[PDB]
């Protein structure tokens, strides 16, 4: 089950 | 970028017995970048219906893939994996040895 | 025993034409269970293990949405990393991300991880405590400060210690028949007369799961490292793994040598001996 779209770009 | 040349193993899924259907594997690992050409050969000729695993990688970031096909080993027929990658000046061919 | 869930993302830019390739694979232990490949037709997260097909349409819709969102974050990263490193738009570059959680044999959280690489080198990773970042270079330091400001680590730590663990346990339950099954290696030894005076003994471990295994040779009860070869553990293609180890010995002296096999599926280590 994936994490939601909270990864910001670098 | 890193360039890391692939490690190659060519082997069967099951202990090979002439005349009995089996699967021929070519496992390419330890490479970077991910672009790589891998063919399975029978008597020097490209086998057409070859599949492969989904691209993944190890803790050290290097990639690995399994290429495979159904085959029936035979006393006479020679099998091999042929690999090209940026790290290789020419395609690398490694022959299938049923004892390895 | 212990278990893990991990996702592995690979994104490769295509400067010639079009969008980057993005491939995501998810594993429980050494079992792949989902994939997403930007180049495939479905444009969906797809199942790769029978037990995940238990999940219904809301699951597949949700995983597809998230993985496509992550793919767009990685597309933006490629551009940003090219700027950081003053690179031309002509060349292909690679980003990789791996993250996930481990639980102990009691299924409690043990450890979580999230690492990120650019062109095959460490870029930025969560430290073991999941509270701060390690940045490899000054580009990654720019990222680190951004992600500190966004308080990313806190949301990521919550996922890794929470969601990740709960869903791992769910999978382990749903896929119990294979995920909680240990497959001990099927072992045998072969003998290859190498010359008139030497022979190679090869100890095989086949059809095992999980992949972790130790194969060791001894001679006269002590560890033998000289004249040995140990191949990298390799997939059989049916979900199990293979390995072998070989030693070159004087012909006639095969009985001194023993191959020792350790694996989670074995009650105790196996010893093999050519006689």
């Amino acid at each position: 089950f994936l994490p939601s779209d909270f990864f910001p770009s670098v | 970028m890193i360039q890391r040349t692939p490690k190659i193993q060519v082997y069967s899924r099951h202990p090979a017995e002439n005349g009995k259907s089996n699967f021929l594997n070519c496992y390419v690992s330890g490479f970077h970048p991910s672009d790589i050409e891998v063919d399975l050969l029978k008597n020097g000729e490209r086998i057409e219906k070859v599949e492969h695993s989904d691209l993944s990688f190890s803790k050290d970031w290097s990639f690995y893939l399994l290429y495979y096909t159904e085959f029936t080993p035979t006393e006479k027929d020679e099998y091999a994996c042929r690999v090209n990658h940026v790290t290789l000046s020419q395609p690398k061919i490694v022959k299938w040895d049923r004892d390895m | 025993g212990s278990h893990s869930m991990r996702y592995f993302y690979t994104s490769v830019s295509r400067p010639g034409r079009g969008e980057p390739r993005f491939i995501a694979v998810g594993y429980v232990d050494d079992t792949q269970f989902v994939r997403f490949d930007s180049d495939a037709a479905s444009q969906r997260m797809e199942p790769r293990a029978p037990w995940i097909e238990q999940e219904g349409p809301e699951y597949w819709d949700g995983e597809t949405r998230k993985v496509k969102a992550h793919s767009q974050t990685h597309r933006v990263d490629l551009g940003t990393l090219r700027g950081y490193y003053n690179q031309s738009e002509a060349g292909s570059h690679t980003v990789q991300r791996m993250y996930g959680c481990d639980v102990g044999s009691d299924w409690r959280f043990l450890r979580g991880y999230h690492q990120y690489a650019y062109d095959g080198k460490d870029y930025i990773a969560l430290k073991e405590d999941l509270r701060s970042w390690t940045a490899a270079d000054m580009a990654a330091q720019t990222t680190k400060h951004k992600w500190e400001a966004a308080h990313v680590a806190e949301q990521l730590r919550a996922y890794l210690e929470g969601t990740c663990v709960e869903w791992l346990r769910r999978y382990l339950e749903n896929g119990k028949e294979t995920l909680q099954r240990t497959d001990a290696p099927k072992t045998h030894m072969t003998h290859h007369a190498v010359s008139d005076h030497e022979a190679t003994l090869r100890c095989w471990a086949l059809s095992f799961y999980p992949a972790e295994i130790t194969l060791t040779w001894q001679r006269d009860g002590e560890d033998q490292t000289q004249d040995t070869e140990l191949v990298e553990t390799r997939p059989a293609g049916d979900g199990t793994f293979q390995k072998w180890a070989a030693v070159v010995v004087p012909s006639g002296q095969e009985q001194r040598y023993t191959c020792h096999v350790q694996h989670e599926g074995l009650p105790k280590p196996l010893t093999l001996r050519w006689e």
